[PDB]
Formats: structure tokens, sequence, C-alpha cells
RNA sequence: GGUUUUGCGCGAGUGUUUGGGUGUAAAACCCGCACGCGUAAUGAAAGUGAACGUAGGUGAGAGCUUCGGCGCAUCAUCGACC
């Protein structure tokens, strides 16, 4: 039983860690003389 | 070769101006970097940031780093420094993290308009499989 | 795998704007017999049971006994205006109450109620 | 146009593309100052004369 | 973007082309100085251009056209 | 700031409305105060304008008579301001080196050597103020002669932000071919004048600093051609 | 070029100009155009069989 | 109203008469040093 | 359903088209949440978990070079770690 826990454990957490890959990805891609304002 | 397998327009047009300059020039840069033209996708394996900067560190700075593949940002290369990358292809991140750290994002066009004989340039490669 | 009659038993999706277009017309003929009412009910904030969803909440099938007694809506009344309500489901946490609690008093203040007849 | 302008930038996980090329005349390229200075001399003429 | 407009126009389709099965392909383009569709001659690849063409009243004219 | 709308009337596709625009800029650089008042980010809009007019301008003769007045203009502007104004020419032309297909490169090559030739022939009264002397001494040493590979446009402070443009080696090979012609049409090439010999000596030492100092083997070549024209005192 | 003229309803113009977007600055790719337009055009079809 | 040539047509007339003038040189010389070659064979 | 190669798009991310929105209506355009594969491995398992050295040196090595020297990819050896 602690086997068949901790291989569904390791499921959740390669989720988890996927989600979480996610919202890294996310965050990082959160972080005049141009013609279109001067000859607008 | 006698032809380019890629169907590209503009990289057709880079393959014309490297054949001119292969042949009017005594270019070894020109030459491979025509070779690696009419090379194929998987025999122009894509270079990381984190690769072109560990080349970068010692005293090759202020040298044109030379690259024919698509430049690819790496989440692990937490800090980029100020650097001259003439590539074929950029992806988004890369450019921008390029950019933000200073750097100057090049063509190839741009590269042999500047420099036709390839001075003061650092030749790098993808890594093979 | 094609041990068997898969010639016999091969079905396609050539009808998919088909039913795509149907269903919009049905949602828009449900929306035609109640003109002023929303097309769906409201239902409540539920939370996904395995391990591997806990963090994420989604949509329950109706509220609780508890949630609507606290919000002040009545049993009987609340499917009338188009409140789910389920009975099977228990609360067994004060935060899933109170959300729901939040939930069902947002809808009564962007609610209106006509007089009957 | 101005419409154009909006939509093309509201287009999620899509950019307008980078090209590989520049300068997108070839004559341009070829027939500037700093490459007709760097070449070296012509080994010969379009139309090669017969020699025997 | 002469080189790219020759390069649609010499390897994908032209409207104005009539390629023959004696080895020259023609050019129907009215401004074009030659009848033979070639990139030294392409009224649309070539953007100067000059061509010469005859009135119906039997005077002669010469077109100038600048990037 | 400044309210300029003759800008996008200067770039329109229309040679009256180009010419209309460009007598309005005319009166604004005639308006003394406001061409005091001219700051580095509005000399840049205006030569981008300018620049753009001159794209448009299709035939010869109007584009050598357009580049004459381009070039005519620096008289027109005053003596606070002219650096200004060529600071900004040769960052937008930095700029749009690069973007210039060879048919309108030849009128943009004629446009610089009119605008140098320019700068040259309002150096004029020694003979030859100094002050100018010295300006466009150090307008050619910073963007044409630079021992370094970029300009720095605007200051860092809290209020503006950065420009860094490289200088394109075809200004340079321009500037290294074009600059002989230019002294010997505005005068400095009579070897009686030590003004004149002094100022020449000046920049035969510039390009000569650039010949020893610089990397493309495009520029050294060119800079020992242009040392080597047999018009030059040194060589004659 | 910066700008575009626009022409009123007798075809002369307006004297009004707007920027042109970058969509037109954006690279042309005939090849790309290509294959487009092959796998649109059989997105467009419907079945036959005997 | 003369047209002024092209920079670029200058600068090609410049590198021709560069090259024509390394030809007559070259072309000299090969004529001496053929005579000097027909004479020792 | 697998696999090799060419081209193309994006790229440590990628795939709109189950579905929903939209429409000039089986077309075209759009995308909210998931999911598929990949971006760290090993051990039968408990589980553990990738830097001592410019992620190491030495020698080649394309290429650049101020001719002093720098050195891609990759290989052989001696290393380091999990
Ligand atoms: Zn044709």
């Amino acid at each position: 039983n602690k086997i068949r826990a901790e291989l569904r454990k390791a499921k959740a957490a390669r989720h988890h860690a996927r989600m979480e890959q996610q919202r890294d990805l996310l965050a990082r891609k959160r972080q005049d003389l141009d013609t279109r304002e001067l000859f607008a | 070769r006698k032809a380019p397998k890629s169907d590209n327009v503009y990289l057709k047009l880079l393959v014309k101006l490297y054949r001119f300059l292969a042949r009017r020039t005594e270019a070894p840069f020109n030459k491979v970097v025509l070779r690696r033209l009419f090379m194929s996708r998987i025999n122009r394996p894509p270079v990381s940031l984190s690769r072109i900067a560990r080349n970068l560190k010692n005293g090759n700075e202020k040298k044109t780093v030379v690259v024919v593949a698509t430049v690819t940002d790496d989440n692990r290369l937490l800090q980029v420094p100020k650097m001259e990358v003439a590539a074929l292809r950029f992806t988004a991140k890369a450019r921008a993290r390029i950019e933000a750290a200073g750097g100057r994002t090049l063509t190839l066009d741009q590269l042999a308009l500047e420099k036709p004989t390839g001075a003061n340039t650092l030749l790098l490669r993808g890594p093979k499989n | 795998h094609f041990r068997k009659h898969w010639q016999r038993r091969v079905r396609c999706h050539f009808d998919q704007p088909g039913k795509k277009v149907t269903r919009r017309l049905a949602r828009r003929a449900k929306a035609a017999a109640l003109a002023p009412r929303p097309v769906d009910k409201l239902r409540p904030i539920v939370r996904c049971p395995t391990v591997k969803y806990n963090r994420r909440t989604r949509l329950g099938r109706g509220f609780t006994l508890e949630e609507l007694k606290a919000a002040g809506i009545p049993r009987l009344l609340a499917p009338t205006i188009g409140i789910a309500v389920d009975h099977r489901r228990k609360n067994l946490s004060e935060e899933s109450l109170a959300a729901n609690v939040q939930r069902l008093k947002d809808y009564k203040a962007r609610l209106i109620l006509f007089p009957r007849k | 146009i101005k419409q154009l302008d909006a939509v093309y930038e509201s287009k999620k996980g899509f950019f307008l593309p980078a090209n590989i090329v520049s300068q997108a005349d070839l004559s341009r390229l070829i027939n500037s100052t700093e490459i007709q200075s760097v070449l070296r001399a012509p080994k010969g003429e379009a139309r090669t004369k017969r020699a025997c | 973007s002469d080189e790219i407009v020759w390069q649609i126009i010499n390897q994908q389709f032209c409207a104005f082309k009539l390629k023959t099965t004696k080895g020259q392909n023609f050019c129907r383009n009215e401004y074009s100085v030659s009848g033979l569709c070639n990139r030294q001659s392409c009224p649309l690849a070539n953007s100067r251009y000059a061509t010469v063409r005859q009135s119906p009243k039997g005077t002669i004219y010469l077109y100038i056209k600048t990037i | 700031e400044k309210s300029m709308p003759f800008i996008k009337h200067l770039a329109s596709s229309d040679r009256k409305v180009r010419t209309a625009a460009l007598n309005s800029l005319h009166a604004f650089l005639s308006a003394r105060q406001v061409a005091s008042a001219l700051t580095t980010l509005d000399v840049l809009k205006l030569w981008k304008g300018l620049f753009y007019a001159l794209w448009m301008c299709d035939r010869a003769i109007p584009q050598q008579n357009l580049c004459n007045e381009l070039a005519d203009l620096i008289w027109q502007l005053p003596r606070e301001s002219v650096a200004t104004w060529l600071r900004g020419f040769w960052a937008t032309m930095a700029r749009e080196w690069t973007g210039i297909d060879v048919l309108r490169m030849e009128k943009f090559l004629l446009l610089v050597r009119r605008v140098l030739g320019a700068s040259f022939k309002w150096m004029k009264k020694g003979a030859w103020d100094q002050s100018k002397v010295d300006e466009v001494l150090g307008l050619l040493a910073e963007w044409p002669f630079s021992l370094a590979e970029e300009v720095r446009i605007t200051q860092s402070s809290e209020k503006g932000g950065e420009i860094v443009q490289k200088i394109p080696v075809g200004m340079r090979l321009h500037v290294l071919d074009i600059w002989v012609d230019e002294v010997e049409r505005v005068g400095l090439l009579n070897e009686d004048e030590e003004e004149a010999r002094m100022i020449v000596q000046r920049i035969s030492d510039m390009v000569d600093a650039l010949e020893q100092t610089t990397k493309s083997p495009a520029v050294r070549t060119r800079s020992k051609d242009s040392l080597g024209d047999d018009r030059l005192p040194a060589n004659r | 070029r910066p700008t575009v003229t626009v022409f009123g309803a007798d075809g002369k113009p307006t004297g009004a100009t707007e920027v042109l977007p970058k969509v037109f600055s954006a690279p042309i790719r005939p090849d790309i155009v290509k294959h487009v337009h092959t796998g649109m055009a059989k997105n467009k079809r419907q079945p036959y069989a005997v | 109203n003369d047209i002024l040539v092209p920079e670029t047509l200058l600068k090609k007339r410049k590198s021709q008469e560069k090259a024509r003038a390394e030809r007559a040189a070259a072309l000299e010389k090969r004529k001496q040093a053929n005579k000097e070659k027909r004479q020792v064979i």
C-alpha cells in the first residue's frame, strides 16, 4: 500500500511540477521617434 | 553543391550572396558559411544562449558570434552578457533577452554588409544528436 | 488491432458543423423560450476530488441546503429562480460553505425578480 | 487599416515574423561599396575566348 | 523586393508568360521590349525599365518606369 | 512640446504637398526662438521627415534640387542649433543606411555629399572661424571617423532613456571617398593659407588614426587610398 | 514607405493619409502560401464513395 | 540641369581606371618577359 | 498504428478545429480550460537525486587573429558528480 501510495504521489507531483512550469513560463513571458506615431 | 534543398526564397537569396562572396573572395569563413547554408536542418542544430555565452566568456568578447541556425533561449542561463549575435533565425524569447541585455541581433545579410570576410567573428555550431 | 470488422463498425464525423449549428439553434430556442432568463442555471464552486487536481476548482451539480439557508434563499423557491440544488452534497468545510454563500449572495445582488402575475 | 493594426497585435501566441534577410535587394547587397572594395580581382570575363 | 518578385514570377506563375515547346518562353506584357520572358527584360521584376511603343497615330514613344 | 504638423505632408505622396511642407519647414527653421529651442528629439523627427521626403522624390533633377535645398538649410539654422542639426542628420543616416535599395541609394549618397560640402562651406568665416572648424571636426570624429563602433544619443537620467546607434561601414567608406573632393570644392587645398594647412593636416591625422586603429579591411584599404590621393599636400 | 493617401468617392485624393501596418512589411513566402492553400482547398472538400 | 553622374558610377570609373593601368603594366611586363623567354629557348 | 529521410512553422516548449464564439454558413476567422509528447535520472524495491576546477584539463580540430595568439562541433585519454 505504501508502494501504491508513493506511485500516486509521484504522478501527482509530476503533474504539479508541470503546472508550476507553465506558471513560470507565464511569468517569464510577462517579463516618439516611431513611425506609427510620428506619421500618424 | 548544385542547388539548395530549402524552399525559402530568402534562403536562396542568402545562397546567391554567399556563392558570390565565396567565388570573388578567398574567405574560408564565406566558404564554410556557404556549405552550412547548403546543409539541411538536422545538420544545422540550434544553438543556445548558454552555449554562446560559455564560448564568449574568455577574451573573445566584442567578437561577433556567428551561427547558421536557430538561436534558442535557455532558461538555465540566468544572466545574458552583452554580445552581437547574427544568425539565420532568432526565437522571440532569445531576441528579447539579447536586446534587454543590450546586445545586437543581426541577420546574415547585414553580417555580409558589415564584415564580408568575417573579421572579428566567432563561429559556433550546435550539438550533434 | 484490426482483428474484427472495423469495416462494419467504422463511423465517421462528416456531420460536425451540422451538429454544431444544431446545438447553437437548440440553445437559441431555449433562450427564445426563457427569453429574459439566462440559458443555464447557476451552479456552485466545488473542488476536484483526487490529489492530482486538489488545487483546482470547478462547477458542481447543485448548491447545498446549508449554503442556501445561509444565503437566505428558500429551498423550494431556488429552482424557480434558477439555482441548482443538490441534496446529496455536504459542505464538510467552512471554506467551501463560505465560498458558495458568497457566490449565492453575488447572484442575489445581480438578480432582478419579477412579481408573479 | 486601423483595424488590421489592432487585430494583428491582438492575435495571441503569434507575432509578426522577423525575416532572415534585412535588405531584400540582392542588387544592393552585391553592388555595394563595401563588397566591391573587399572583392579581389576578377579571374576572367563572362564569355571566355576559346584558347585552342 | 525585385529578386523576390522575380522568383515568384519565374518559378511559380506568370499571367504574361507563354512557354513554348521550341525552347523559349514568351512574355505577353505590352511594355516588354523583347518578346522573351527573362530576367533582363521583365517589366515586373525590373523596377527601373524602359520601353518603345508605337501609337495608332503613327507616333513612336519611349516609356520610363522608376522605383 | 513642439507642434510640427508638416512632417506628415513631408512624407505624403504628392510633390506639391511635399513642397508646401518643405516651405513650412523653411518658415519653422527661420523662426529663431523655436530654432533656439530645437532639441535632439526634435531634430531627429525633422531629419526623419526630410529623409522620407527625399525617399519619395522621383526624378534626377528634382532630386538634385532637393538635395541642394537640404544642404542649404544649414545657413538658415542658428549657431546654437547647427551642431544638433548635423548630429541628428548623421544619426538618421546611420539608422537608415542599410534599409535603402540601390536606386534611391545613389540619391541618398548625393545628399550625404551635398550636406558634407555644406558643412565644410559653412565652416567659413583667420578666414575660417575656429569654433566652426572645431564643431565640424568633432562631428567628423564622432560619426564618420569613429574610434568606436557606436554613438550614444541622449544622456542617462530618470527623465530619459537610451539611443545606441552603430556607424555603417558604407557611410565610413563614402566619407573617405568624398572628403577630398569636398575640401577641394570648398578651398582648403590651397597651400598658401596656414589655417587651411592646419585644418587639412588635422583631417589627415584623423583619417590616418582611423587607418591604423580600424579593424575592417575595407576601411583600411579605402583610407589608404584616400590618403594616397594625389591632390593632398603630402602626396604632391 | 511610411504612409498611404486616402481617395474620395470621386477618385481624387481626400488629403488624409494613414500609416501602413507592419503586415505589409511582413515577409513573403510563396512556398508556405502554397502549402496552406493546398491544405485549405482540401479542407473544403465533401466525401464520395461507391 | 545636367544630370550629375551617380556616385556608384564614379566609383566604378575610378576602379576601371585602376584596372586598366594594372592591365597595361602587366601586359608590357609579359611582352618583355616573353622576349627573354624566346631568346633563352 | 510504427519508422527513415526532405521541406515548413514555432521552439524548452509545442498541437485552434472534443467543444465553445463567429460567419458572406459543411468554408474563412477566433480561443477558455484540459489533455498528448518533450523539457533529470537511477534503483528489483524503500526511495534517492546530477558543479571541487571558465562544467575540468591535456592533444587535435573548422574558423578568426593585433600574427602575439584565441579556439565551434567532435574524438582519445586522464578527471569530477548523481
Ligand atoms: Zn515574365
